[PDB]
């Protein structure tokens, strides 16, 4: 990813990604992420 | 195509801005390159740059940068007149050679880039220290003389106007029969050695540079 | 040396009287050298010499006539009395030593005299490029800047007769209405010429010699 930074697109990440064992897993953690989620802007509102 | 040293007969004297003490580097900042003639009255410089070689001294230090030479180009053009290019300048008023550092930090990690202002070339320390500026002395002090005339004639006139009626009643408040030859007697003693200020090229910006500009045709 | 440099802040520009280029000199001749200080318009120098190089340099263009050192020293002395403070004049703008020409004869035979200056470095040029360059030049901006508001304050008291009596009296030194500015740009019209091509320098010296006198100061 780049930070258009001094007029320029300079580089702001070079990430040497590796390919996942089992794209499952991660797949389960954005879904946890998404329990997160859904408990994280508009339903506390219930509460307070 | 030696614009940096016509661009260097007109040169406008800038004020460089420092965290040190700060001089008159002044600059021609162009697509090939600039002449940077630092000026400040103290010590003449002269960065006879084209633009290639300044912006690969600005990448290779720059310790770890992706950034083509136009991008350091018109980073340079921010010091066409040289205020701030970004940090805060910085020079080396030691030798023949200015370092203007200019670090390029916008919060990361550590930097250090700067100029190198080598030898003057008299020919345009005289198109900054001598031509120009002996025209602009010569220019001043004709202009002295042209107010010479002009001071003797308005005290002429308020002088025979004192004597020929309506004479102004605040007499604790006129002048008396004034000339040129009485306001340079006393500024030889007073204002002359006090207005002889070099300073770090700052006396130049605040009073003579308009005049210079004024007399940058040669 | 220290001395003759001295002699130089104090004893005052003198334009070397050769017809061909702007060689506006200050001329300081007194024992052990002299300092004559030449600026060609296109290059800074600083000619403090003192008897030994004075000789030396006496030498370095002559060919068959020649002198004690000590004689060379008193004959460049003479030199200048019917002319500058032998009358012959010239130079070679350049080279980069400034080797005045001067052809002065004495046998009838060729003798050659050049007030070669030194190179000024940019450290050199604030001895006398500057200081009493500049320091004059800050003082005439001063002159003009105070006679200025003078003019404007004489002209209120002028405006003021005229509105307490409506005599006109010469007509012939009626001052106009004064503006630092107007003067300023109409001075820029036809002594920009004489300003920017000095040319002589002759109305540099003996208009801006009186503020030499004091100019010393730095």
């Amino acid at each position: 990813f780049e930070k258009n930074l001094k007029d320029v697109s300079f580089r702001l990440g070079s990430f040497n990604l590796e390919k996942v064992e089992n794209p499952a897993e991660v797949i389960r953690e954005l879904i946890c992420y998404c329990l997160d989620t859904i408990a994280e802007n508009q339903a506390k509102n219930e509460h307070l | 195509m030696e614009e940096l040293e016509q661009g260097l007969l007109m040169q406008p004297w800038a004020w460089l801005q420092l965290a040190e003490n700060s001089l008159l580097a002044k600059v021609f900042i162009t697509k090939q390159g600039y002449a940077l003639l630092v000026s400040d009255l103290q010590q003449v410089w002269h960065e006879q740059v084209d633009t290639s070689v300044v912006s690969q001294r600005a990448k290779e230090l720059n310790k770890r940068l992706t950034a083509p030479p136009a991008a350091f180009l018109c980073h340079l053009d921010n010091l066409l007149r040289p205020l701030l290019k970004d940090a805060t300048f910085s020079c080396d008023c030691v030798a023949d050679a200015l370092i203007l550092r200019v670090r390029s930090e916008l919060s990361g990690l550590p930097f250090y880039w700067n100029f190198h202002c080598m030898l003057a070339s008299p020919s345009l320390v005289s198109q900054h220290l001598i031509r120009p500026l002996m025209g602009m002395s010569l220019a001043l002090q004709c202009q002295v003389r042209e107010l010479a005339t002009l001071l003797h004639m308005k005290d002429l006139e308020i002088q025979d106007y004192q004597e020929s009626g309506a004479t102004l009643i605040r007499d604790r408040l006129k002048t008396e029969p004034f000339e040129e030859n009485s306001f340079l007697e006393q500024f030889m003693i007073e204002k002359l050695p006090e207005a002889c200020s070099i300073g770090d090229g700052k006396p130049f910006v605040m009073n003579l540079q308009d005049l210079y500009m004024a007399v940058t045709t040669q």
